[PDB]
């Protein structure tokens, strides 16, 4: 009586149940694991807070309306302030982590709409100015708020044009990245497990984000007659196999 | 025959002949069998 | 290898063509799941689509130019193209760039070919024979200031001398600092509020420096340098969506404003053929 | 001294030749490789992942909407969409498949075309997708369409339908750039019965459509893509 | 091997020289069936009549020309022969053409030799040294519009750079779409009423593109390109009648009107020697 | 570096010589051969088929 | 010795030494013996 | 080859970090004598610092 | 005479290449080596000897 | 393969792979053990 459909994920002191899942994706078919010695470089023993950092943090909720263009969060940024995960983050020189991402959106059998939930490794954004204008730090570190693709261009911020993925590629091809759809008629959640993907064994958690999670409405939300025209979307994310190394004074970052 | 000492100096590599699209085409956690229902 | 097996009528409870794309998988459906097929063999291996093959041919990555002329009274050799330089990088010319950016991280050895041809746009009695010298100049070795500085001694820095009209060729191991080169980097060099974004801060490989060894003849000679790059021993990770809009800058993803629709509009209906 | 003779071609530079060269950095030790998920070995590995087709090409500036094929409730017998199968041009051209095919001169193989339905769960519909092999015109009505490769799709719990365009061909390779002799057919879709919405519901519903290549597929003779060009070298 | 065996007088009921040609056979009659012969050996193998040998020597298949000159103010490089192109094909020059069309389908690898020589028809101080570049340009890759377009980057398209006066040589596998190249094709590309007939619709192999890499000197330099083609690994099917009338077009069988009698008229009688 | 000497004829192009060359299309896979009746191997095979002689050349 | 990797790059092929004119000179359905009458 | 071995807390009478430089020696002290380390390998031979290489171009 | 083809790079001088050359002094006999204390093999050997740092740079 | 007769004409030497800093880092007459007191 197991269905692909019902699932339970327990991680730390927190549990999620979905009764309307559509399997789960594990990026590149690899599950998060700690850093092996053969791959290690820094000689420091690392710190593995385990259950105090590897639990589920639910970010603040978004509201899908007929005019929504899509939202974008960066990792580990989105979690920069969650509990002890965040403290560890500002206090060590280097850290490394994988995540379980669970995006939630329920409706009824009269609604229609379909969101794309995708994880993009190394999502370098484009400046809407063109040329070689850079995208300032603050703009690519929105924190739990994430970036709202239907917000206005700002100065020093990225471009927010959806048919171009914020980088000069077409929305249609985002499907080459680990992703899952939430089609109100099928699905009510999306779950993706992200292994740590980098060109170095461990890195800085503040100067470099290693994935952007993106939720994009593709088939517009259509509510039943005289229904309220909107649904909330909630994102809950859990660091998994986290390791921190090179402890010290506590980083100070712009803004 | 390599005439040179360093590995960078050798010619192109030879075909992976690796080929396994499943990391890209089927990264699902619970295995899906073709023919069985997608969602049970 | 069979490309298609023989398959006949079906009346089952087992439907391989109905799936749920919401899952993120592309189910491996074949012609024989939905029509009646006959056996056929592949006769093919997929040899020429190997990434080593795809990135393994020489591509032009840079065209520069230097001239041989009397430096007498020149206050700025660099500025007179008495010599010149290249801030090394690969994403400067686009043909090869779009190919590499199909991947996120890439690792390879480089083989470079340098063709140099001379031009004599204004009245010369003859064509002189010039030798080019073109020293790598690491991030941290003196940049040469005149066309005949102590720098050109290049006692510790690899340099090649070849003749204009000829070609020079040599191969450099993978010089990246990390395990792969980042084709993309969503980071900064540090957490400052105004530092540059992108890979230009990563992709920091020093520059390359060309000059003519010959002193000047009576006429002036323009020498134009073309650098070709061939990846050998290629390794590529994490495929990405291909580049759709035009490029504007080395190292940023930025596209031009008021660009044009990249998807061709139908001449007719959705229903049109 | 051993006697030699040099042949025609000596001194040429062929960008496609593969030989040894001296290393400029003798004895240098590259950084160790660490493990990174996601390694690609063949472009054939990636063109099997499906991506969305902007089938609804009828707009005037690129929009998220050209990915949506609309469906109308209560129409009978009528046609949902049509397209030829020049995978290197037209709707296909910006898709990952289209985009890679363009790096090669010839292609052969089967294509997989699937449609995922997004209408309310309490609605229902039966569509017919038809592949018309080279030699006939794009079908003009379902009767015409139904006599070639087709699948009646019944919209249900299982949200997507995967149609295969089996390789139908005299010549074993076709050109990726559209060519007549080498042309591959048409793909059309019609109401089999009709879309029906539940009460309290209204308007258009949309289908999303994807394209990917079967394991069947072959691409050969690499060349340059018409999809990218430039007028001056970029700088930093 | 015996070329003739010894044979003596015959008075038989078994007549090998009477046959019925209406049958379509050529009965294998020998000297020894009708005169008295002596033994003799062949001393010969028929080596130099092998089709590999017959089609295996280089033949000139194309002569084109490009010039190096100041492109300043040229509105159409292609038109100034600033570069140029070849719509690839083999049936353009006839010597080799008649040889190939002795067969219906032919399959082979090609080895090409390109000789480039320079001419300076009007007053120059000297002869410059130019490098030619000549990129294959598949049916579906941008045709290069100026002599120095992004096209020439040729990041994915094989190109060779050699010096004028020298020769370039490389070999291309059999690139046909079918199992053999059709020397003839009695068909159309589709059943339209006005489409072109012949093989020109089949024999659709894209074109080849040459240019000088050098910028301009003070004088102008004419470079004339000659492409030679040698078949290697030849396979030929279905022999046909040799070409009798002159050729008029690449790819059609058409002969010129009011052509001249191709059979030499006797100077004398049927009875004449 | 192995010492060599080049002989007279170096650099010449003889249309009849038979040597190896680099392939411009590294790794390309040609179309499979299918069977076709009629293969010719030697011109000596075909000159044994008889054909008509315009003997009456007097026109 | 081939110095190159691809087959197209090898020199000319070597003599068929096949030679069988009968597909061209005697494509008759019922075998004709020299010396026996052509038409019986 | 290990570049660093794994080493944990220490509370000893054996102090490798106190020396007398007046002796003229450079005592071979390592990270693992004064912090807690994890194993890591060298992955490197020191090829390009050989004097033959240094004076050989 | 063995057929050859020369590749791109022929005739170049790369200051970092390592090949054989004819000896200008054929048959000459170098002075014997005697023992000398102090041989260095790697620069890695010497950067492990400590030296003083002008830390007080303020002059 | 050496093509030449004299030893000077051969290419560069090959890595010492000798490496022993103690003549430079620990030339002390009485051996010092790390961890034992420097001056007893
Ligand atoms: O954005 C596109 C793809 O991203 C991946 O990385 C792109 C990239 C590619 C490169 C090249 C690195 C430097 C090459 C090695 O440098 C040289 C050169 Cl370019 C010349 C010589 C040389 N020696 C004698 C003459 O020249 C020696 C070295 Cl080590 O640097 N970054
Ligand atoms: O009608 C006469 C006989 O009929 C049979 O077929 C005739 C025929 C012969 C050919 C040639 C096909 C194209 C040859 C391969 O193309 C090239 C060329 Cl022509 C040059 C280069 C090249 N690379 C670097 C420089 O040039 C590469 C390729 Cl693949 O195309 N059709």
């Amino acid at each position: 009586g197991y269905s692909d459909r019902v699932q339970q994920i327990t991680l730390g002191n927190s549990t999620i149940t979905t009764q309307e899942a559509a399997n789960a994706v594990v990026c590149y078919a690899e599950w998060p694991e700690y850093l092996p010695d053969v791959d290690a470089s820094d000689v420091n023993k690392t710190s593995k807070p385990d259950t105090s950092v590897c639990r589920f943090y639910t970010l603040d909720s978004k509201t899908w309306t007929t005019g929504s263009k899509g939202w974008c969060w960066k990792l580990p940024d989105a979690l920069k302030d969650m509990g002890v995960f965040g403290q560890n983050m500002f206090f060590h020189s280097l850290g490394r982590s994988g995540y379980t991402v669970h995006v939630q959106c329920n409706a009824t059998k009269f609604h229609s709409g379909c969101l794309l939930v995708v994880v993009i490794p190394e999502h370098q954004l484009a400046s809407h100015e063109g040329g070689n204008v850079s995208v300032k730090y603050t703009f690519t570190h929105p924190g739990e708020r994430g970036i709202d693709l239907s917000s206005a261009n700002e100065v020093g911020g990225p471009v927010k044009d959806v048919l171009y993925n914020m980088n000069g590629t077409l929305l249609g091809n985002l499907l080459i990245f680990p992703h899952q759809f939430i089609n109100l008629r099928t699905n009510n959640t999306a779950t993706i497990v992200i292994p740590y993907i980098n060109s170095v064994p461990i890195d800085s958690m503040t100067r470099h984000n290693n994935v952007s999670l993106m939720v994009i409405p593709i088939a517009p939300l259509t509510v039943p007659t005289g229904a309220t025209p909107s649904l909330p979307i909630t994102v809950t994310i859990a660091p998994m196999c986290t390791e921190f190394s090179g402890i010290r004074s506590k980083s100070i970052v712009p803004q | 025959i390599n005439y040179y000492k360093d590995a960078a100096s050798t010619s192109s590599a030879g075909q992976s002949l690796s080929m396994d699209p499943s990391k890209f085409t089927e990264p699902v956690k619970d295995l899906m069998l073709k023919g069985a229902p997608a969602l049970n | 290898t069979v490309a298609s097996i023989s398959s006949g009528p079906k009346h089952t409870q087992k439907v391989p063509i109905l799936t749920a794309n919401e899952t993120g998988a592309t189910m491996p459906v074949l012609p024989s799941d939905s029509i009646e097929t006959r056996t056929t063999y592949m006769h093919f291996n997929g040899s020429e689509t190997d990434v080593e093959c795809f990135l393994g041919r020489a591509a032009c990555v840079h065209v520069t130019e230097i001239q041989n002329k009397d430096a007498t009274g020149i206050d700025n050799h660099r500025e007179a193209k008495l010599f010149n330089d290249w801030k090394i990088n690969l994403s400067s010319l686009v043909q090869l760039r779009k190919k590499l950016e199909l991947f996120t991280y890439v690792r390879f050895d480089s083989e470079y070919t340098i063709l140099a041809t001379a031009s004599q746009p204004d009245s010369a009695n003859y064509s002189s024979n010039l030798v080019v010298q073109a020293m790598y100049v690491p991030p941290g070795a003196p940049n040469p200031k005149e066309w005949d500085d102590y720098t050109w001694q290049s006692a510790s820095n690899p340099s090649v001398f070849f003749k204009v009209g000829d070609t020079s060729r040599f191969s450099v191991p993978y010089v990246g600092l990390a395990s792969a080169y980042n084709c993309f980097y969503d980071g900064y060099s540090h957490d400052d509020a105004e530092t540059q974004y992108g890979i230009t801060v990563l992709n920091h490989m020093g520059s390359m420096a060309f000059r003519i060894v010959n002193e000047h003849d009576e006429h002036k000679t323009l020498v134009k340098i073309r650098v070709y790059h061939r990846a050998k021993h290629v390794e590529a990770w994490i495929p990405r969506a291909p580049r759709a809009l035009p490029y504007t800058s080395i190292g940023r993803t930025n596209y031009p404003k008021n660009t044009e629709p990249v998807i061709k509009k139908r001449k007719g209906d959705i229903k049109s053929y | 001294g051993l006697p030699t003779t040099t042949l025609p071609g000596s001194g040429q530079f062929l960008t496609t030749d593969d030989r040894q060269s001296p290393s400029a950095l003798p004895n240098y030790e590259p950084t160790p490789r660490i493990h990174i998920p996601g390694k690609v070995h063949n472009l054939l590995e990636i063109i099997q992942v499906d991506t969305l087709i902007p089938m609804n090409n009828t707009h005037t500036k690129d929009e998220v909407n050209s990915y949506l094929i609309p469906l109308n409730a209560n129409r009978q017998n009528e046609q949902v969409f049509g397209t030829n199968l020049f995978i290197g041009d037209g709707v296909f051209k910006t898709t990952l498949l289209g985009e890679i095919v363009q790096y090669y001169t010839h292609w052969s193989g089967s294509l997989r075309f699937s449609l995922m339905y997004t209408g309310p769960a309490l609605s229902s519909a039966k569509l017919i997708l038809a592949y018309t092999p080279p030699g006939a015109r794009g079908p003009q009505d379902r009767r015409e369409a139904m006599l070639g490769t087709h699948v009646v799709w019944d919209i249900g719990l299982q949200s997507t339908i995967v149609m295969t365009i089996p390789w139908t061909s005299g010549v074993q390779f076709r050109y990726t750039d559209p060519d007549t002799y080498t042309s591959a057919g048409f793909l059309s879709c019609w109401y089999q019965t009709s879309l029906i919405l539940p009460p309290e519901t209204t308007g258009q519903v949309y289908l999303l459509s994807f394209i990917s290549a079967c394991p069947d597929f072959k691409l050969r003779l690499m060349k340059d893509t018409q999809t990218i060009s430039q007028t001056v070298a970029l700088t930093e």
